[PDB]
């Protein structure tokens, strides 16, 4: 009926490294490796609980240690990269002039690297936006999800723009008020 | 514009830190890293580098890890003939023989030193509750110089001869360095531990982090210092 | 409350 | 551009409960690129490879008894323990869904009117739908997009209902969750 995933994991040659706790599918806290501190997924759950920070920090370095044995063992048996899965979405019916949020859900995808830009009428939006980090996938890809906090308009459009190794180009999934 | 001097209220206190100040003097009682033209040779995160320097002190390492505020900077330095200098630690340091673990501290060795093996004057005077106690110089091999490597050079000599650390606590309340550039610029770091029972010795050396260099021969340092009553 | 975390282990080299 | 080839290393220690922490399950799992190697089940008792590549190291942690010990006890030291420790903001987590009826915007076929039952917002993402005409539930023309995990803790679907609408009709949508001791109706009055 439940299920708690401490899920980590290293990535040669960008060195990318993670290390999360995952409940039901939904991400409870993840480590910043740069600032070395505990990032919780909801303000609140840092006022409950707590996590020392320094002891993912220990496992990332055997993580690594243990991808180059591996890196090795199968005699430099690459990644083969597989294209997400992208969807968008408002988190509840759109109303026009009625704040809403616009979702990008990457899925399905590996190696656990995108870059996700959002367009607003072909040009890119900075302001307001989020994202989550990589998280854990049955199959062991990866499932990510980007927001944008927007006001619904007739005259606005949007476009969330993702690129991954697996994608031979650019994919964009176009969003508008249809509703 | 430079960075605006501290108020009592933006200073750690003594009297707030439960835990054992000898944690704090450790870092900068004859400790330190120092090495003369190396590259480095890994790297564990994208923003450090790992270098081959080893501890003819006490062979206690032969790897160290510095990192930087962020990629860039390591990028810059990653294939550069350097010199390394800094306060390392030991409690949580990792990364993928001895190791040892450190910020910043790296400055680029070509035409950074001083012929005939001078070394550059830089002068510290010492206020304590507002008036100047004492003055003194820390002396450096390279023209451009991090902010790191003075501050441990002033607070190491003012351990021994002020106690600015001690086992249990310490003589003074509050306490920050100040760096005065020719320019005009200026910023401080604060001497005192966070407040609480526990001394986190990596993250309070993580300030380190920008690698601030300065230049050595127009630099000025000023440590003020307060006792709880006066 | 704090958060436990099962330590990796070292692969056979 | 960037082509150099990837090398990727996953860890996961999964905690399975059952009843609370009645009957509780752990799987420690290690993934290369996109292929689980190796993996220690606390049904099993012992690390087992799940490919040749992991086959070694199977075989060396089995040889040390601390660690097969160590592991034999996670199950409460690590799984029961986390779980009591964020039971209250995580398995108690409760939001109660926000519910709205309203005609879709297709409507293909003429003389039908197609419902939609919009409920978001909601935790935990265990819930029940229905539809009914006059008190007596629909079974077909009802039709759900599926439950949407939006990645903040929060869940949405809509249930649509084709209907051969007649004047004086009410069709309901019932809603049952977690949230709420009764189950939550929004009626379209044909």
């Amino acid at each position: 009926e439940h299920v708690i995933i401490q899920a980590e994991f290293y990535l040669n040659p960008d060195q990318s490294g993670e290390f999360m706790f995952d409940f039901d599918g939904d991400e409870i806290f993840h480590v910043d490796m740069a600032k070395k501190e505990t990032v919780w997924r909801l303000e609140e759950f840092g006022r409950f609980a707590s996590f020392e920070a320094q002891g993912a920090l220990a496992n990332i370095a055997v993580d690594k240690a243990n991808l180059e044995i591996m890196t090795k063992r199968s005699n430099y048996t690459p990644i083969t990269n597989v294209p997400p899965e992208v969807t968008v979405l408002t988190n509840s019916p759109v109303e026009l002039r009625e704040p809403n949020v616009l979702i990008c859900f990457i899925d399905k995808f590996t190696p656990p690297v995108v870059n996700v830009t959002w367009l607003r009428n072909g040009k890119p939006v900075t302001t307001g936006v989020s994202e989550t980090v990589f998280l854990p996938r049955e199959d062991h890809l990866f499932r990510k999800f980007h927001y944008l906090p927007f006001l619904p308009s007739t005259e606005d459009v949007y476009d969330c723009r993702v690129e991954h190794w697996g994608l031979d180009e650019p994919l964009l999934k176009h969003w508008e008020f249809d509703a | 514009e430079s960075q605006p001097d501290p108020m009592p209220d933006d200073l750690h206190k003594s009297s707030e830190f439960t835990g054992t100040m000898g944690n704090m003097k450790y870092l900068y009682d004859d400790h330190y890293v120092s090495a003369t033209k190396v590259k480095s040779v890994d790297s564990f995160f994208k923003w450090d580098l790992i270098y081959n320097i080893s501890d003819k002190k006490l062979k206690n390492y032969d790897k160290v890890k510095t990192e930087l505020l962020n990629e860039d900077l390591a990028k810059k330095y990653k294939d550069e003939v350097v010199d390394v200098y800094g306060s390392n630690y030991y409690v949580n340091c990792y990364f993928s023989g001895g190791k040892t673990c450190m910020y910043g501290g790296i400055t680029k060795h070509e035409g950074n030193h001083f012929d005939n093996g001078n070394l550059q004057n830089v002068l510290v005077r010492v206020y304590e509750n507002k008036r100047n106690t004492i003055s003194f110089e820390v002396q450096t091999d390279k023209k451009s110089v991090t902010a790191q490597e003075l501050d441990i050079k002033a607070r190491n000599f003012l351990i021994n001869k002020k106690n600015l650390y001690e086992f249990n606590s310490s003589p003074y309340e509050t306490g920050y360095i100040k760096f005065i550039e020719n320019n005009g610029n200026t910023f401080w770091y604060d001497m005192m531990p966070a407040p609480g029972d526990k001394f986190d010795q990596s993250k309070y050396l993580m300030m380190y982090n920008d690698n601030k260099t300065v230049d050595s021969k127009s630099v000025k340092i000023e440590v003020h210092l307060t006792t709880k009553n006066g | 409350a704090a958060y436990s975390d099962q330590a990796t282990p070292l692969l056979l080299s | 551009g960037d082509t150099r080839p990837r090398f990727l290393w996953q860890l996961k220690f999964e905690c399975h409960f059952f009843n609370g922490t009645e009957r509780v399950r752990l799987l420690e799992r290690c993934i290369y690129n996109q292929e689980e190697s190796v993996r220690f089940d606390s049904d099993v008792g012992e690390y087992r490879a799940v490919t040749e590549l992991g086959r070694p190291d199977a075989e060396y942690w089995n040889s040390q008894k601390d660690l097969l010990e160590q592991r034999r006890a996670a199950v409460d030291t690590y799984c029961r323990h986390n779980y009591g420790v964020g039971e209250s903001f995580t398995v108690q987590r409760r939001v109660e869904p926000k519910v709205t009826v309203y005609p879709s915007k297709t409507q293909p076929l003429q003389h039908h009117n197609l419902l939609v039952c919009s409920v978001s917002g909601f935790y935990p993402g265990s819930i029940e739908v229905r539809w009914f005409r006059n008190g007596q539930e629909e079974k077909a023309g009802v039709v759900s997009t599926g439950l949407i995990q939006n990645g903040d803790w929060t869940f949405q679907t809509l249930v649509m209902l084709e209907t051969v609408p007649r004047s004086g009709e009410v069709y309901t949508c019932q809603v049952e969750h977690p949230s709420v001791t009764s189950p939550l109706t929004v009626e379209w009055r044909a």
